[PDB]
RNA sequence: UUUUU
């Protein structure tokens, strides 16, 4: 539940999801679930001239198994609290 | 009829040939069960490169067929 | 199990390998024990009696009545 | 509508199945399970390049290899109606 | 117990080798049992094919999904 | 799922083999299997004009789903998809 | 799985399905075949390409571990 | 046997 809880905290902030098909999609995180399925709103595909297929899509669901990275600005991430949460996560499941 | 796990169990101590879904093979004498094989020769069936190993734990996820 | 004993069937595996053989036994993991199995290469080679791992099957069909046909559909 | 309710409701009717290897199968779906494993009857199997064709009296397809299924519109219509009958 | 190795790298710099000829160097701030990770101040190296070129990118903060990860080591 | 937000609406699926199929989302489940009705595929190319293939009712296995986008009808109405060229979407490689 | 005791603490070969090999002293193994090695050397096309001082290898990539 | 490959 550690990274699902974290992603819940990045909701309403801007992320870029790079997929295992090498597309990267930028948008406002609106939802994330236990599988790390993710919903982005107001997406813009990074290399839109390569890929006009999504020229009419504003709200977008990305399946969790196809994410390579989700990368985001450090401004909305507290890395000590994240690290503490992690230490407490691996203590709990131990 | 025939029972698969009983068949490999028949093979403990015997020579077993295991062929993966990729075009790779191993042939050696079976030690136990992911499988542990003894004195196995691994065959790359495309490049033809063959190499032998004295004993190895071979991951089971990629094995296709077992042949006594 | 949604599923021939001692009748000949063909089976195809993930990764592309495709074999034929007469079904002589099975269990519920869909392990198969098939003999006089021969895999058709991508020409054939014959593997003798093989136990097939149920997790790798994609397709099992009976051989009796499977045939190559010309285009049966509309142009 | 759950995808498995539609698949279960298409038992006994025609179905087109395309597998990851690109082959497609046209036949009557007689049965399926909750893994999406299928057994079909009276099938035409078409190889990936549309090159070669086989007729199969019946066939079993393990669900983990399916890319997609095509189902008649009336099956979906029948199920929508049935779910709309079950509410009252 | 294998994971204890990466447990010792929390808040330290790691090298991550990924499927697809990609490599990351960053500060490990979190991970789980799949090796999902969040790396801070990360550099990505992509090798493009003897290699034809490599492309380096920097990420202020970067989550990496565990199923692409091949190995994790000190830098 | 976040997919409950797309129910009964025009949806655009990008599959793991790079295909684009549009349709009304009639249902989904926790592995992301989908029912689309009145669906069709779009084949965008660089060499040739966009192709549209009718597909009818389409059940998609979740293992093969990369993205599900909500199609904005006004924005999509604004686009002349016939004269659109673009690169092939890559396959997802796991 | 008495292979483990026989092998833990000695040099091992991990061949990944990708074909890259890693040799080093084996610290640890687990049920999914995740590995910890103590001074890993990496080999591509058979040539040494990198050496890592300790390595965690995710088991899904390991095709086999062979003894030294 | 579909989301930790």
């Amino acid at each position: 539940m550690l990274f699902y809880s974290f992603f819940k905290t990045l909701i309403d902030t801007e992320v870029t999801v790079e997929l295992k098909n090498d597309m990267s999609i930028r948008g406002i995180l609106k939802s994330v679930d236990q599988f790390l399925n993710v919903k982005l709103e107001n997406i813009s595909v990074v290399d839109a001239s390569k890929y006009p297929h999504m020229a009419a899509v504003k709200d977008l669901f990305i399946r969790g198994s196809v994410v390579r990275y989700v990368h985001m600005s450090s401004a909305y991430v507290d890395t000590i609290l994240l690290a503490d949460a992690c230490r407490r996560d691996l203590a709990n499941n131990k | 009829t025939i029972l698969p796990l009983e068949l490999i169990d028949k093979c403990i101590g015997s020579n077993l040939w295991v062929i993966m879904k990729s075009e790779r093979e191993f042939a050696g004498t079976l030690v136990g069960f992911n499988i542990v094989l003894k004195d196995v020769t691994e065959y790359d069936t495309v490049t033809g490169v063959t190499e032998k190993h004295s004993e190895m734990l071979l991951n089971g996820n990629g094995m296709c067929m077992l042949i006594p | 199990s949604i599923l021939y004993q001692d009748q000949r069937i063909q089976a195809t595996f993930t990764g592309g390998r495709q074999i034929t053989g007469i079904l002589k036994g099975f269990d519920q993991l869909m392990n198969l024990v098939l003999d006089d199995v021969e895999e058709q290469l991508r020409a054939i080679r014959k593997l003798g009696l093989v136990v097939v791992r149920g997790t790798t099957l994609v397709l099992i069909a009976p051989m009796d009545g499977s045939e190559e046909i010309p285009n049966p559909f509309v142009q | 509508m759950l995808p498995l309710t539609l698949l279960n409701a298409t038992q006994g009717r025609p179905i087109l199945v395309e597998l990851k290897n690109g082959e497609t199968f046209n036949g009557h779906l007689e049965n399926c399970d909750n893994y999406m494993n299928l057994t079909l009857r009276e099938v035409i199997r078409t190889m990936p390049d549309g090159d070669k064709f086989f007729r199969l009296p019946e066939c079993y397809i393990r669900g983990n290899n399916i890319k997609y299924l095509r189902i008649q519109d009336e099956v979906l219509s029948q199920v929508a109606k049935q779910q709309a009958q079950q509410r009252e | 117990e294998p994971l204890d190795l990466v447990r010792l790298s929390l808040d330290e710099i790691v090298y991550v080798k990924l499927r697809g000829d990609r490599e990351l160097n960053g500060r490990l701030h979190a991970y789980d049992e799949h090796l999902n990770m969040v790396l801070g101040d990360a550099e990505e190296i992509v090798t493009i094919f003897k290699a034809l070129k490599t492309i380096r990118k920097h990420y202020e903060m970067l989550f990496v999904r565990g199923d692409s990860v091949i190995l994790i080591a000190p830098p | 799922m976040s997919l409950a937000d797309f129910m009964e609406q025009r949806v655009q699926v990008i599959t793991n083999d790079g295909r684009v199929v549009l349709g009304s989302l009639k249902g989904f489940d926790h592995t992301t299997n989908l029912i689309l009705s009145d669906s069709f595929e779009r084949i965008i190319s660089m060499d040739q004009d966009m192709e549209t293939i009718p597909l009818g009712v389409y059940l998609l296995r979740g293992e093969n789903v990369a993205m599900v986008g909500l199609v904005n009808e006004e924005l999509d109405s604004e686009i002349e998809w016939t004269k659109i060229r673009g690169e092939a979407i890559p396959d997802v490689v796991h | 799985n008495e292979f483990l005791n026989k092998v833990i603490g000695k040099k091992v070969l991990i061949r990944l399905s990708s074909g890259v090999d890693y040799k080093g002293i084996l610290s640890c193994l687990d049920g999914y075949m995740n590995l910890a090695l103590e001074r890993t050397e990496e080999y591509v096309n058979g040539k040494k390409t990198n050496v890592y001082g300790d390595a965690f290898i995710r088991g899904n990539n390991v095709l086999y571990v062979s003894a030294l």
